[PDB]
């Protein structure tokens, strides 16, 4: 009982990990398309 | 002028102050002259306040307030609190504060004196309450290089001891009228030996020491046991009980200096039996000193207490003697008179 | 890039052209050195007017002399020289006022430096002023906000006070600064933030930084950077200080940063030596206090009858408020410096940053024992001054207890209890920047510790914690955040809210 | 089985808290789209 | 004048030294401002030619290097290494060394930034190098009292501040092109607190400070942890893992600082199972921020060491992970990357 516990435990820290690695990667990509956007324009 | 060698009072009349450290090591007198020596942050306003309260209010003749080089909101809150306390038809208030230009911070202590000295000549008794006399000295400095005056030692005027000696000179009581006075004296850098601080000691009756390291542990009032001291601390003026309780707490706190460095370097467990029981009693007393304050409620949070003279004296001897041995050292932080501390241990 | 505009532009400058005759007041340059122009002639000069110089170069006059004018330049003085003509005007220096600041970047003139545009500002004031008297303030009773548990629970600031930053170099001054300047964008305090003798690429970051934490459209950046006249770093803090009492004086709140008067202390040294004025006691003038005095008096709060009457009864039933966060710097944590000594005795409080702290991780770095604010509870919510009320002196009495049991065997449960909470509330107050908490993130983090639910968490687990229970409190529970945050009021529904939200998540996350 | 129950809960909690992360992260990047008036 | 407020460029790229105290505590970045504050022959020359060495591996520009009051032999050296490294055809050389009057001393400075200027604003990323800033300061305080202006503290001119800023702010990259600076600053009497090193440091992106108790060890670059530090030593610019690493290694050297006075009486042996294993930390971790630089083969014979900014990460996580408890102390001292500790080891 307790080992299944400590297993699930383990498990539900690495799914937010894994959540707080995917949010990096969603704010960094809007990051670099609205500032090749700015670019774009202040080009024209 | 000042008054003359042949006009001098000769008064020694104790004044109660409901404070328990300020009744115990330094205890005023009638007539006489105080002062509150401190550094940036350690209660002379706060301490300055609490004795307006404890004896400004409760007193039947006429009081002058001087705020010289003051914050302008210390001035409002006071105002506001002489006006809402109904205690403003008995004060004269004189404001000078930091904002004014030196020759206003320069003048405003004589024109706060000579409202004192009109009513001090009538034969009445007198206050007189002055928030900060090291800004006098201050705007001398300010000036005195503009004047064509060469520096002295640590940057200061070299009038420094007489410009103070012709106004400490004049706020005195006489053979006509009397001036009690309560002055807050600034230690620039907490630094005594400074000569604007070393200048002012021989010019008062009562001298009460603020330190900042007791302050740096949460103890309030922040006052210092060894080194302040009163003309009053006399067996001839006040009586052996009080005195022997007094030099009492003074040897057990002197005692405690030299081993707190001891136990930081070595450990407790090296001390002898009567060490280690003394060093408990000395963080016990040091405790005890403490006293929540009615004007520190905002800082505090819990209610104010004033305490009497014989409390005072019993509390502290009771603890010198070894009556609360048993009770825990967090039992005496903060607690009024010593019945409230057997109650604290019980929470 | 419009034609036939900028032309009328130009005919709006030539059509209100001064063609009538002038009486004016004038003299000669006599001599021109480190910033410093000797003049004779000025009769009518008044001291701390303007001096006006060929080719739109202007001075103030600091010294009347019975037979010369010692003269400051305003700008570049190299171009000036001997025999030119110094002409006088009837008007103390004044700098433009109101809203139109508020995002823009400005030099100690209040002319633009972000090269967006003209400030079609409505109102002009003078740079130096008397503070408003005894009679006409209010006591400091509200709140200001920093974002920062450790200050905001130890050492509040009201609207209205004046809190010192001090510390020594690279310690997070100016990042407790500007974090208190961005957590006021939904406050509705405005913002001004004065630059005193730092390098422009600084100055350029900070305000990157405001920018990109949307707080720059709430702010007034004043700057004086390291290459610019003495005079202009000696004058920017008194510009920034008349820009914040536009607001107070109309009866709304204000928030001002000086990020180095040390900075400004050093440059009224340098004029007041070239003006050959006799030293003090570290070579700086006999009137450093005044400087510092005279500057942060005006910072206050003002009664409803000092707003009903500068307004003509325009805005009435309002207070109105200017906020100082004045910043100092230490050499090697000596406060016994000359100006160090000065400012820590005006201001309401201040806030010490320690190097050791800050190197042991502690970030915020913050001395509980040394910083303290003269204001107190007075300056905080219901719910804060409850829930902070002696932790201050708590953390004080046990860095003591911490040193003082360091070495010796096993005590009793009395001291074990304050020890062990000590180290909790230690971990807890530390935090990172950018990051700022609302009353009742900063509210579920103080009753977590001193109702006793930190009890059972490790010390290395205290922020994982903390964070953990914030998030779940946001989703689980966000009707009782939004009601904490309308006026941070406290009663036993919230009190009893707050423990079974906390009981909850430590049975079952 | 209560030792299944509570595994179901604690995995089930840590899906409701990635899910809140993520989303959280949309609205960030939704709201630094200010770009396209800033710069 | 100096470039406007319009004019600044926002740059945060990092630039990797291959020196491992540097790229951990002291991360540089490209067209951004350098200090290397030290007394006298601690390392500030040899920390500079080893940086002039490394820094032009990666830069494909041009480079100024202005001799502002320091030794005419060392000019010399300099020179002939260039010229006969073919190196020579990419650098401009200014100087004013120790044997010249104060005028030229005070304007060399000058004369070499002006030729940075021309290059930065012709679109190009160039290297402005200088030999000793404090002597264009030094120069203004042996003409200041001939110039009539009244001393300030210490003897210094009135305008320290004025004359630094000035200078200083013209030592800046701009929208037009990029100048990467870097600077030796000498320390009077090893006094970090004279104003003109005091004044310096506000103008820097990056400061290295060295120390003469860390020299006296053995330990090269004498470079302190404590410190020494840098803009770019932030989460958002060098990631998460660095900048633990990076906390990781100064909490340890800073508890380690503040044992060594109980280290000093009693020994170590009296420190608890917690302190001992983290001053074992620190021990080790002191001797890996030490390397053999290839301009200090001459010193030695011992062969320089390059190391990546990976393999610094790593060595460090490794010891305060605990990874490396096992291997002697002096394994440590003088070996580039962390496998090199391990072969070390071996003997
Ligand atoms: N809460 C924090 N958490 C982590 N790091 C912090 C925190 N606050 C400040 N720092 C960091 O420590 C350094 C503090 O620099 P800052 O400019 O604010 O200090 P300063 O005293 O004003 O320095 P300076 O004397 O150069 O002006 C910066 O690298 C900053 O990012
Ligand atoms: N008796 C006291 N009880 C609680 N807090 C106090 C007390 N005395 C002083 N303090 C704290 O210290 C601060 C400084 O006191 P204050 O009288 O203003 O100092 P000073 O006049 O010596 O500069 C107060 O504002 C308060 O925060
Ligand atoms: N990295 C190093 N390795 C070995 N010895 C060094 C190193 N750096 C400096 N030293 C020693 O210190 C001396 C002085 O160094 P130098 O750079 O000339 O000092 P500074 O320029 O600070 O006066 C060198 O000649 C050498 O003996
Ligand atoms: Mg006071
Ligand atoms: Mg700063
Ligand atoms: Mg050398």
């Amino acid at each position: 009982a307790g080992q299944q516990l400590r297993e699930a435990k383990a498990q539900a820290a690495e799914i937010v990990e894994q959540a707080k690695k995917r949010a990096n990667q969603i704010v960094d990509e809007a990051r670099d398309q609205a500032r090749t956007e700015g670019e774009r324009l202040k080009a024209q | 002028e000042a008054p003359s060698y042949a006009d001098q009072a000769g008064g020694n009349e104790l004044l109660e102050t409901g404070i328990k450290v300020i009744d115990l090591v330094c205890p005023f007198a009638k007539g006489g002259k105080v002062g509150l020596f401190g550094g940036a942050g350690v209660g002379k306003t706060v301490n300055m306040m609490e004795l307006i309260r404890n004896i400004a209010i409760e007193h039947s003749g006429y009081s002058v307030f001087a705020g010289v080089g003051e914050r302008t909101r210390e001035g409002n809150d006071f105002y506001h609190e002489m006006k809402d306390s109904n205690v403003l038809d008995k004060v004269a208030l004189v404001y000078g504060q930091m904002n004014e230009p030196p020759g206003n911070r320069l003048r405003v202590a004589l024109t706060g004196l000579t409202m004192a000295e009109k009513f001090r000549d009538e034969g009445r008794d007198v206050l007189l309450f002055i928030d900060n006399i090291y800004r006098y000295t201050l705007a001398g400095t300010e000036v005195s290089a503009l004047l064509g005056r060469m520096p002295s030692a640590v940057g200061y005027q070299p009038t420094l001891a007489e410009e103070m000696g012709v106004l400490q000179e004049r706020i005195t009581s006489t053979k006509k009228g009397s001036i009690t006075s309560i002055q807050a004296v600034y230690v620039p850098a907490d630094d005594l030996t400074d000569p604007s601080p070393a200048t002012t000691f021989a010019h008062l009756d009562a001298t009460v020491v603020l330190s900042r390291d007791i302050a740096s542990l949460g103890i309030y009032p922040a006052v210092d046991p060894l080194d302040s001291t009163s003309r009053q601390l006399d067996p001839l003026v006040i009586g052996q009980d009080h005195y022997d309780t007094a030099r009492g707490v003074q040897y057990v706190l002197q005692r405690y200096k030299e081993l707190k460095d001891i136990i930081a370097i070595l450990g407790m467990d090296e001390l002898s039996e009567a060490d280690k029981l003394l060093v408990a009693r000395a963080r016990k007393i040091q405790r005890f000193l403490s006293q929540p304050f009615f004007v520190a409620e905002v800082f505090t949070g819990s209610p104010g207490k004033y305490v009497s003279l014989k409390d005072t004296i019993a509390g502290f001897k009771g603890i010198l003697n070894g009556d609360y041995d048993h009770l825990p050292e967090q039992a005496f932080y903060m607690v009024g008179g010593i019945e409230e501390a057997v109650e604290k241990a019980k929470k | 890039l419009n034609p036939s505009e900028i032309s009328e532009i130009i005919k709006g400058r030539i059509e209100k052209l001064d063609v009538a005759s002038q009486a004016r007041n004038e003299g000669t340059i006599v001599s021109v050195s480190d910033g410093i122009v000797r003049i004779y002639g000025l009769a009518d000069v008044m001291y701390g007017e303007m001096i006006e110089f060929p080719g739109g170069v202007y001075g103030m006059a600091l010294n009347l002399e019975q037979d010369s004018v010692g003269a400051v330049v305003l700008g570049e003085y190299q171009g000036l020289a001997e025999g030119m003509n110094a002409k006088c005007t009837g008007r103390i220096l004044e700098v433009p006022v109101g809203p139109e600041l508020l995002g823009r970047v400005v030099d100690a003139l209040g002319n633009p430096i972000d090269g967006k545009g003209p400030i079609d500002a409505k109102a002009t004031d003078a740079v130096e002023k008397v503070a408003p008297g005894v009679i006409w303030r209010k006591s400091v009773d509200q709140p200001v906000q920093t974002g920062y548990k450790s200050v905001d629970a130890m050492i509040p600031v009201g609207r209205g006070q004046r809190e010192l930053i001090i510390g020594d170099r690279q310690i997070g001054k100016t990042a407790l600064a500007v974090d208190a300047i961005i957590n006021q964008k939904d406050s509705g305090i405005k913002c001004v933030y004065v630059a005193i003798g730092q390098k422009q690429s600084t100055i350029a970051n900070v305000v990157r930084k405001l920018e990109e934490n949307g707080a720059l459209a709430n702010t007034i950046v004043v700057a004086a950077s390291a290459s610019e006249s003495a005079a202009l770093q000696y004058l920017a803090p008194y510009s920034g200080c008349t820009m914040g009492e536009y607001f107070r004086d109309r009866g709304e709140d204000a928030l001002i940063v000086y990020d180095d008067l040390s900075k400004q202390a050093v440059a009224y040294r340098q004029i007041s030596l070239l003006l050959r004025r006799p030293p003090g006691r570290e070579a700086y003038p006999g009137d450093v206090f005044y400087l510092h005095s005279r500057l942060l008096e005006r910072a206050s709060r003002v009664s409803e009858e000092y707003v009903e009457k500068f307004t003509n009864g325009a805005v009435t039933g309002k207070t109105g408020s200017l906020t100082a966060l004045p910043i100092i710097e230490t050499q090697a944590g000596d406060v016994s410096a000359f100006v160090p000594t000065n400012v820590i005795s005006i201001t309401d409080g201040q806030i010490f940053l320690e190097s050791a702290m800050f190197n042991s991780g502690i970030r915020p770095a913050v001395n509980a024992g040394i910083s303290v604010s003269r204001v107190g509870g007075a300056a905080q919510t219901k719910i804060i001054k409850k829930l902070s009320g002696g932790i201050r002196t708590a953390l004080a009495q046990y860095r003591e207890l911490a040193a003082f049991a360091q070495f010796a065997s096993d005590l009793d449960e009395a001291t074990r209890k304050q020890l062990e909470h000590g180290q909790r509330v230690t971990e807890l107050m530390k935090q990172k920047q950018y990051a700022p908490m609302s009353i009742a993130e900063m509210s579920l983090s103080l009753y977590a510790a001193e109702r006793g639910f930190l009890q059972d968490v490790e010390i290395a687990k205290v922020g994982s914690f903390e964070q953990a229970l914030i998030s779940y409190f946001q989703r689980e529970h966000a009707a009782l955040l939004a009601k904490i945050n309308e006026k941070g009021d406290f009663n036993d529904e919230i009190d009893a809210g707050i423990k079974a939200g906390i009981e909850k998540f430590k049975a079952t996350q």
